[PDB]
């Protein structure tokens, strides 16, 4: 079982990695017991008033997605050209 | 007369102009576009003739057409002269090219897409007609059928705006011929007190016969010209004459009168016809680019340039510029076949050059070349 | 005069040929071509080059260049392509205008 999991396992653990860092966005600073300083910091501030998932101005987000599609066809043609020069394709 | 644009919608661009008449010297603006708006002298000159009729290309042969073009002309620094208005190929070239820049990671290289328009045939030319350099115009891009009266193209940076002439409404392709005789004449420096010539080519795509005395001219003035096959009109005509090998004046009349019906008159056909006969007489400056078998722009390119300067002359020294372009695209079967032919004795002098920009630009197998020619 | 004809007789070789269907769209395309130049006859037997998925010879013999295809004439046989599952004839009427 370890030698046919091991893999899998190691994927699940890189997927379960991204939501334990994401989880740390809204996480505050300071560890318990200190912790309750925070919370009422922020119950106050609620009252009384991230790295990821950016919006981003329109120039830019436009060249990202020209790049994007650049990439796309960049990575199309490699496709298409190594199945091109393949043995069968040859034969 | 200098100014600048502020394409207004689809995407904001700055593009920048020139007003000049027939009666300017090519130099005046070769020079402006040299120094008064940053543009480094190039490797590779295109130039796009046709491709304004009222028929278009199809999806696939135009999306080969900009790709094949945009990659042959990323390698190196090179200008595609167009005609600056929004519509048919001049737009899909524009688009690529604006594509290119857009995704491009490197900024050193850069591929410029310059337009060269009629004053006569710009809408809301009365718009850009202020300029204030403190405060650019603001145009706004509109798409239009083929109609008369174009926009100019906003995906292309730089413009040459053409003033009509009142002796001849054609100023513009005389312009055009001008410009490409002017930079073909040019002599760049290369790396270290070396001269190196600016290699300059024609593509041509659904060629008119108006247009034929335009493309003779070319001929004349030595600017090597590439034909695609799939295009449509003279580009089909001149395919056709050369897989025959024989072309007379019955088969070029009944060609013509077949691909372009509209033409009937015993001095304009004549005229026509003989424009087609000493193009084809002259043979060694036309390449033809067939994308359903050739699939390789910038080796049709490096073929037709090098068949050129073949014809032209058999001394090293001149094809230097065409091997420093088939180093920059890393043709070495092309440069062994044809450059390094034995017809030609290259010494090391002449070599060193090359040599020191092959092994500064990671080549190798130009490295292994050169050492293995002396 | 049968053989005057010509261009309505075609000749199917099992022991070459293999594929009925192939035999029959070349029959088909030739006589039509030999009928008339215009593209809006060709449209049936592109149908059922579309319905034997032949994207070979439709390329070949339908856009082969002597015959104008418009976008209008195209869309019929677009949406037919579309929905009866032919990719490849979508890519070539993409590509075809
Ligand atoms: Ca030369
Ligand atoms: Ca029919």
């Amino acid at each position: 079982t370890f030698q046919v999991v091991q893999e899998n396992a190691d994927i699940f653990w890189k997927f379960q990695r991204y939501n334990l860092i994401v989880e740390y966005h809204s996480r505050p600073a300071l560890a318990p017991p200190f912790i309750i300083i925070s919370h009422i910091t922020q119950a106050l501030l609620s009252f009384i008033k991230d790295l990821l998932e950016r919006e981003l101005p329109s120039g830019l987000d436009q060249k990202l997605m020209t790049w994007e599609t650049v990439q796309k066809e960049n990575y199309l043609a490699k496709l298409e050209h190594e199945h091109r020069e393949s043995s069968g394709e040859r034969l | 007369r200098l100014g600048d644009i502020d394409f207004t919608g689809v995407s904001r661009t700055r593009g920048k102009f020139v007003r000049v008449t027939s009666s300017t010297d090519p130099a005046e603006i070769y020079q402006i576009l040299t120094k008064q708006w940053g543009l480094a002298p190039p490797h590779l000159v295109v130039a796009l003739m046709g491709g304004d009729e009222v028929a278009q290309l199809k999806p696939w042969l135009r999306d080969t057409l900009r790709k094949g073009l945009v990659k042959a002309a990323q390698s190196t620094g090179a200008w595609i002269l167009t005609s600056g208005l929004r519509f048919g190929i001049t737009k899909n070239l524009g688009q690529a090219v604006r594509d290119h820049s857009l995704a491009s990671t490197s900024p050193k290289v850069r591929v410029v897409a310059i337009g060269i328009a009629p004053w006569n045939m710009i809408q809301n030319r009365d718009l850009l007609l202020s300029a204030k350099p403190d405060h650019p115009a603001t145009y706004p891009t509109e798409d239009l059928p083929y109609g008369a009266v174009y926009s100019l193209d906003c995906n292309h940076s730089h413009f040459i705006l053409v003033d009509e002439d009142p002796k001849r409404p054609g100023a513009t392709g005389e312009m055009r011929v001008k410009m490409l005789k002017h930079i073909s004449l040019q002599r760049t420096g290369y790396g270290g007190t070396g001269s190196i010539e600016i290699p300059v080519l024609c593509l041509l795509v659904h060629g008119e016969p108006r247009i034929l005395q335009k493309m003779y001219k070319n001929i004349q003035n030595s600017i090597p010209w590439l034909i695609l096959a799939g295009s449509g009109g003279v580009a089909d005509i001149l395919v056709t004459l050369m897989d025959r090998g024989c072309w007379d004046a019955d088969i070029v009349q009944e060609l013509l009168i077949n691909t372009f019906p509209d033409g009937l008159h015993s001095t304009e056909i004549t005229s026509w016809t003989k424009l087609i006969q000493r193009i084809l007489d002259h043979g060694h400056l036309l390449t033809v680019h067939d994308p359903e078998q050739d699939s390789e722009l910038d080796t049709v390119i490096l073929k037709a340039l090098v068949k050129a300067c073949k014809s032209q002359s058999q001394e090293a020294q001149d094809f230097l510029d065409e091997l420093k372009l088939a180093v920059a695209w890393n043709r070495v079967d092309i440069a062994k076949s044809e450059i390094f032919s034995g017809d030609v004795q290259w010494s090391a002098q002449d070599l060193e050059e090359v040599m020191m920009e092959a092994l500064v630009n990671d080549k190798p197998d130009f490295v292994r070349l050169f050492v293995d020619n002396g």
